[PDB]
């Protein structure tokens, strides 16, 4: 009865469990139908169990088994093109035991090693996948394998004269894994999309949240980052999964290609789904097993991006399993402890210095679906509290054909400074003013259309009318990307400078030749104008020559007069 | 084995076991009842008594009255020969005819089969209508909801896709489930008389739930019908087409037990579990195993007071491949089909268009009358705001295109359009605006089609 | 100026609609509590 | 003496004693556990069972599991050496320097030293902000909150405070007491380098709660910050300026477990002892006896959800002598500081002005500013009703003003502006206004300053 | 229907007319069934619910009200009577929002059931516009049938 | 309260055959509206045809209840047993509704909208079915309620 | 009445000082009893009230809310003291509902109870409009007193 228990009551979605005098709160447990659950409630004289599935196939006197485990996943060759779900297990084993994989010797017996240290290297899929030492393992290494082949299975060393070390390793998913420091937010994650990398960054290892109605484009944002985002590897949670979107992903995936390299987006990605007929443990479970997996990558040195579709339906879930453990609903009925919780998530974010040197990160895009608009509880209200950026798609924006919908005045990012120095380093000293520029254009064209909504567009003067005409090459030749597009389906850090100076440069001679008695009607046919507007699909520096053929066009009106 | 009523509270009944107790989902029979009245077990509440959710009044039962375990749920009696029929939502006959004689008993809560593939929706489902085959087209496998509101023909459009839907050459056979819940005894006769006058009845399975019907025999009618697609598509090879009318109908009986069942309401009185039951129906699309089949999901989704962040409406977006918003306003200036341009999207539409599919201009031509579209429609707030007579000249053709959009796209007289019909309109209607102001049709296709 | 009153009128019943029905999911809700309990 | 669990729910955790019942506040200790878990007592059940509360997660506990009672609340140790260390919600380092060496050990509820006078607060203290030391003077003993919401630069604030903060020639030393409760590991990474660099880790104590810290140790925080502060202030007679962020933080935690201490919910989901808790720690501010030293509270209080009503941030302002209310709209405007002119207030603000304190114009300055541009918002609103030019001369110059206030007065470029600095500025941009509209300055100030 | 008569007979008159009202039609008679009104039948509803203590919803009526009066609609119909011969219930039902708001309960659940609207028109009576149904705002859904 | 006093100074049923009365009553009133209420209808001598019934703040709310009962007991006794037309004039039916609402709670329910009574309707149903001519048309019961608006 | 003290001492307060009022008109002279405020002290009797398990309404506060607070504001007036003699207790009290909601507790029910309500204006003040009274929104029923 330490280990194991028999069911005393079943009903109500709750089992009462007589036994498993050990158990730890939050453990998750396992029935003899194969159905797991979750201990909740640990009692003087039983343990309450939240079970994850249905609970007619739980029955009284049915026999219950600890796991140990909060949860655990594996971390070894394998994990690439794979697809799991909630609990990590192919869409049950994790890793193949039968695959075998070239083992890469990366250190010799003798050397002294300590959690984090790479001993060894894997083609499993190129990516190159690096072996190191578990957490908490240091010492002398003993005995290591010779560069051949091996099942995970397989000891490849041994340190300290008896650690055994495999390929892959377990972590509690529950527990953010380990690491020396969370550097200070400094390089962005260059996403492609010239209105978020310009005005709204994110960070390497930020966390920047994605909310917005139902059907605004959330999902779409995230699947667009990776695949073109600059993380090597992705963590995809595809939750909140309904009607169809479960084989709407289960045999799509599948053929979605890497744009870096050509190959399956999948033998780069790890999928978490979390269905509705799963239990609200397992899609509670969900973010925590995804989270130490992205840990364990950004430990190998790899920058990876962690998507979270979405927290909404993880807090619904949480609130099923607290209302059956009978803990006091508050707001909407969430129990008090989730926003402790949401943030404790959000924290396991960053960039680091690993455990032996070498920087990694995990960056956190999580989606926000409100109960409907409302954009209060749960989900949206203490996630934008915590996440530093936010991309908000805008339903408006979107029926107006404006693309990508990223309302660009109700959007915020902070890491803006943060990162304002690798871009003035790496790609142009004029980063930072170009973008405070273009969103003063913005902020300023947004005020314009708030009174003209009054007073209407007949009043405004020439100066007015070519702000709003700068305006909305701004919006439609910069904001606006095509993620269906071959090209334009991501934008190079290289690139999107070049097309924000081709626009500011359009801008500052638009202003000039004005205040010279140009009339505007004149600017807004110029012909360099068209070719502006199809500079994203550029796939050539032909664009920053636009700088030049803007400026001889303008002195063909500064000649006309 | 049987129980007795230990207690009886409107919908719910506990119920009290000397010996065996019936697992959760087991459809118990009450004893002493003229008319049979079911007892669906909920949970195990401890001391040998279970809670269960009643099929029907629970009126003039009294405690002690007896019931027995009929020792499993309820079911589909599974058959090719489903085909040319009219059930009930619990899939008994209504035309007549004699009882479904099984090929095989299936549960029907998705649990059965395990029949959807790992493979993206792809292919194309021709309605016969032009708003949805050219520019909003419905892809086999995918899950493209019909947004309305109450007194708009949104069953209107349901049953014409149910009498026009085919799969232009496809190697394997094509079927129609139509599915309707809380309807009316005229509404009724009206779907019954259709199916059967215009022999359309002869490729579809229909169930029909009725307003007065059980709410319980609601919940079970859209798990009826998608277990039927799933078994013709899975075990038959078939491309299945399911319309399901209307999900907020199905939601408001969902809505109306969650209280009989002790839950804490969530926000505007709703089930707290309103996403996760939600999502056991919209979870149920996609392509099926072996790729000779698929199930597709054509719901309807009345805003509730024609609010579209209405929880219900709010949820479903998500389970839909391509959304049909129907809006009142649009029907009343009397633009039929009373769609929203500028709400309706295609999620999975890329995937169903261009060249080999439809037509390599396509994505360019819808993306050019949704940017048109849209900016006419911002012009009718700037003409009330200015006056017809100040709109610039470039503004003006904008502003016409917006009706000729309606005029000529959007309304057909009833009429089953090609895609190659379809884009032909569009192409007609895209001449009206200056060529130099086609931003988002490259010079290629301008050449090639304009 | 009638265009104030009008489209701007609009503007009042999004506002109202927003929240004496929002403001009642709630009256009712914290009920709920203890009114549950 | 040791007790055994007799039940456990999430943070709740019931615990019977055979002998001596541990006293509501005492800090009972967990046997058995990897990492030392503490269990606050905080009622006597009745049958010798206390209910209590963890300071750290619950997960493992098992029935039987034993308890000590560690005789004590949990407590600070007391030492003029806490200052120059930076320390977790609970006082233990974090510095990687070693544990406080006490001269005292001092409870931490506020029962300790009884250190407040009967007097009023009095004396400046200078922030080297503007917007505060010119036109909303933080007092020696008051408690002024820090108006927010999220997105916000709140944080900014406090820092700059801490670090900048002085009593001009006091024969006191100052020392500063910063807690943070709730936040990231960047947060708290970056608050530590801020603290280390500018030397001003040299007069402050520093105690940082993050979020995934126990619900517990962050409901100590601000008790271990105050009780520090009184300590400083009393035993040393310092004037002691204690920042607190984010209040609305704390609420959230305090809130997250009234639910599992059985309480009905008050309104909005909040504990029914929002009031009474609260009050615990606005009530720890004021001079010391002895009128050597003094404890000072900036109090940063977020709107949740920006609702100023929201009953956390509305029960703050009455434990306040200065209030600084930050305004999103505002800051979206780039108007930064992004403090809301109209909405921000001095309730002691009298006691700290005029000849002898800043200068004998002020109070005059301060009311002609407020209301020139509480009259230039208003005319904003005026603006967008009838248009620009149909304003009046008079009023355009209202309106004007309202902008210069904003960006002259209220915009500082980070800048350590004296009052005399201040009150120039100020009278720069009443020069704007007509001289015959200045109503709340008398002729002598005019005359003298204008 | 009268005030000092409990929430319950009020709420019950529906169903004993309707009943009364399908007898006739077994006859073979076309009878109306005139239903004055159904705003105070839910307020009567409430009253019983909420002291009943289900759980208050929008305008604090309780949920289970929208599938009820559907249900008693339903029951409207031209008929083939046991024993072959025809008959028939026509409704018409009495509208009475709070005041002008014509939201819950009444109007709102009523006129998503009903096909057929006559709108009075304050407006149109005072123009002494008679019948004062406005041919604008009023519709039928049975033109075609 | 100035235009239900000066009803009742003045109402009348001019050429009726039946005698006329007035029932006047005050709910929840303070001893100083009370005594000018006393004092109005004894100086005038309004008092000689009405039957008066004060009820002050600090008298047990129960006690408030039962004044429009009384009032209108007494009303419908003179109107049917009497003959009589007969005035009730009732202030203020939201001083009795903050009464009743007061020992809901106390009794139990589950309030409704505005933390009121869910019986709201059908009790203050017991009190407006109280009205109309009553059997052999020599008398009737009419009734001018005092309604304020809380809050407005 | 300080937040360490128990709810009981404050929900005493009022009546402490009312007597203590009562007691020097008594002696003839006219005294203002000044209550900072009944906000606080019906929080502290919901605390006292809730502790003894009375059944919570509106805002959780206790159905005897509002006849003690009427029973409170009753004993506000001028006498004729025992022995002939005249002196009077006046009432000023604070309302402060729990962020501009204005309604329970304190508020609603106290502005039904008092004849006098001086409504500070926040914008008034933000204005600089010395006293910040509210012209429009307070009310006195003494003015032909």
């Amino acid at each position: 009865m330490i280990q194991g228990v028999i069911q005393k009551i079943a009903g109500p979605a709750v089992i009462a469990k007589g036994m498993l005098g050990a158990r730890m709160y939050d453990i998750c447990k396992v029935g003899e139908e194969g159905l797991v659950g979750e201990i909740i409630r640990l009692d003087g004289d039983t343990a309450f169990v939240q079970v994850y599935e249905d609970t007619s196939g739980l029955k009284v006197g049915e026999p219950v088994v600890s796991t140990g485990l909060p949860l655990a996943v594996e971390l070894g060759p394998g994990m690439l093109n794979g697809i799991y779900d909630g609990i990590q297990r192919p869409l049950v084993h994790a890793l193949d035991r039968e695959k075998k994989w070239a083992w890469t010797p990366m250190v010799k017996p003798g050397d002294e090693v300590r959690g984090g240290m790479v001993l060894g290297t894997v083609p499993e899929f190129g990516f190159t996948h690096k072996i190191l030492v578990p957490p908490d393992v240091r010492g002398r290494v003993k005995e290591v394998k010779p560069a051949g082949e091996y099942t995970v299975e397989e000891p490849v060393v041994v340190l300290e004269d008896g650690t055994e070390l495999k390929m892959y390793h377990t972590w509690p998913v529950r527990r953010a894994r380990p690491v020396q420091r969370k550097l200070d937010p400094n390089t962005p994650f260059l996403t492609g999309m010239r209105i978020l990398d310009v005005l709204f960054p994110v960070a390497m290892g930020g966390t920047a949240a994605i909310p917005g109605p139902f059907g605004s484009g959330k999902t779409v944002t995230q699947q667009s980052l990776a695949k073109w985002s600059n993380a090597d590897v992705v963590v995809y949670v595809g939750c909140g999964e309904r009607g169809n979107e479960m084989t709407d992903v289960l045999v799509e995936f599948p053929e979605l290609t890497d744009p870096k390299t050509g190959g399956p987006l999948m033998h780069r990605t790890v999928l978490i789904a979390n269905t509705s007929n799963m239990p609200v443990a397992a899609r509670e479970a969900s973010i925590y097993v995804g989270v130490t997996i992205a840990e364990y990558f950004r430990d190998q040195g790899f920058s990876v991006a962690l998507m979270a579709d979405s927290t909404s339906r993880w807090a619904e879930a949480l609130r099923e399993i607290s209302s059956r453990l009978e803990e006091m609903p508050a707001e909407e009925g969430y129990p008090p402890y989730l926003a402790a919780r949401l943030a404790a998530f959000y924290e396991r974010a960053g960039k680091v210095i690993t455990l032996g040197g070498e920087e990694g990160a995990v960056t956190i895009v999580g989606a926000v679906s409100p109960p409907g608009g409302d954009m209060s509880e749960p989900v949206t209200q203490s996630t934008l509290r915590i996440v530093g950026a936010f991309w908000r798609l805008d339903a408006s924006l979107a029926f107006r054909r404006h693309f990508p919908a990223i309302n660009w005045n109700g959007s915020y990012s902070l890491f803006t400074s943060a990162l304002d120095p690798w871009y003035r380093e790496n790609v142009a000293e004029d980063y930072p003013e170009l973008r405070d520029a273009i969103s003063e254009l913005l902020q300023r064209e947004a005020g314009l259309q708030e009174i003209v909504q009054l007073v209407g567009p007949d009043a405004l003067q020439d100066a007015e009318r070519l702000v709003i005409e700068v305006g909305r090459i701004i919006r439609e030749d910069f904001l606006q990307q095509n993620a269906y597009h071959e090209v334009d389906a991501y934008c190079s850090m290289k690139k999107a400078y070049g097309i924000m100076k081709m626009i500011l440069a359009f801008y500052k001679e638009a202003e000039a030749a004005i205040k010279r008695g140009v009339s505007i009607d004149e600017i807004l046919q110029l012909p360099v104008l068209e070719r502006i507007g199809r500079a994203r699909y550029v796939s050539e520096e032909e664009f920053p020559a636009y700088f030049e053929e803007a400026m001889k066009e303008i002195q063909g009106a500064f000649k006309a007069l | 084995e049987y129980t007795g009523i230990t207690y009886i509270s409107g919908p719910l009944l506990f119920v009290e076991n000397a010996k065996d107790l019936a697992y959760g989902a087991i459809v118990d029979i009450k004893d002493g009842t003229g008319r049979v009245r079911g007892g669906q077990v909920i949970e195990v509440s401890e001391e040998y008594a279970v809670i269960q959710v009643f099929e029907e009044t629970t009126g003039l039962d009294l405690a002690t009255t007896s019931v027995s375990l009929v020792e499993d749920v309820a079911r589909l009696g599974v058959s090719k020969e489903m085909l040319g029929r009219r059930f009930n939502g619990i899939g008994k006959p209504i035309d007549g005819l004699p009882p479904i004689t099984p090929e095989k008993r299936l549960p029907i809560t998705g649990l059965p089969l395990n029949p959807v593939a790992r493979r993206k929706p792809e292919q194309f489902i021709q309605t016969g209508i032009s708003t949805i085959d050219v520019m909003n087209t419905l892809v086999r496998g995918q899950k493209l909801p019909i947004f309305s509101g109450s007194g708009l023909p949104a069953n209107e459009i349901a049953a014409q896709i149910a009498r026009q839907a085919t799969v232009r050459p496809k190697e394997e056979p094509f079927a129609v489930v139509f599915a309707a819940m809380g309807i009316t005894q005229r509404e009724l006769s009206y779907f019954i008389q259709e199916f059967e006058r215009t022999g359309a009845l002869s490729r579809s399975v229909l169930f029909l739930n009725k307003a007065d019907d059980p709410t319980i025999e609601r919940i079970l009618t859209p798990r009826m019908a998608l277990t039927v697609a799933e078994y013709l598509a899975f075990e038959h090879d078939y491309h299945v087409l399911v319309i399901l009318t209307d999900m907020t109908n199905y939601c408001e009986a969902l809505r109306e037990i969650g209280a009989a069942r002790e839950e804490i309401p969530g926000r505007r009185g709703y089930p707290g579990y309103m996403y996760t039951d939600l999502a056991t129906i919209y979870e149920r699309a996609g392509v099926v195993e072996g790729k000779k089949g698929s199930v597709t999901q054509i719901p309807i989704l009345s805003m509730p007071d024609d609010d579209r962040t209405h929880p219900i409406p709010d949820l479903t977006g998500y389970i839909t491949e391509g959304q049909i918003q129907l809006s009142r306003e649009l029907h009343r200036k009397g633009i039929y089909p009373p769609i929203d341009p500028l709400p309706s999207l295609s999620r999975l539409m890329n995937n169903g268009v261009g060249k080999g599919k439809t037509r390599e201009d396509h994505k360019q031509v819808s993306d050019q009358l949704y940017s048109a579209y849209a900016n006419g429609v911002d012009i009718r707030k700037l003409v009330a705001i200015i006056g017809e007579d100040a709109l610039t000249e470039n503004d003006r053709r904008y502003l016409q295109f917006a009706d000729a959009f309606e005029r000529f796209f959007i309304n057909q007289g009833q009429q089953n359009r090609s895609i190659e019909e379809s884009l032909q309109i569009a192409w007609a209607l895209l001449s009206m605006l200056p060529q130099g102001e086609l931003k988002r049709i490259s010079k290629d296709h301008i050449g090639k089609y304009y | 100026i009638p265009g104030i009153r009008a489209q701007i009128r609009f503007i009042q019943q999004v506002l109202e609609q927003r929240e004496r029905e929002d403001t009642f999911r709630l009256k009712r809700i914290k009920g709920k509590i203890e009114a549950r309990e």
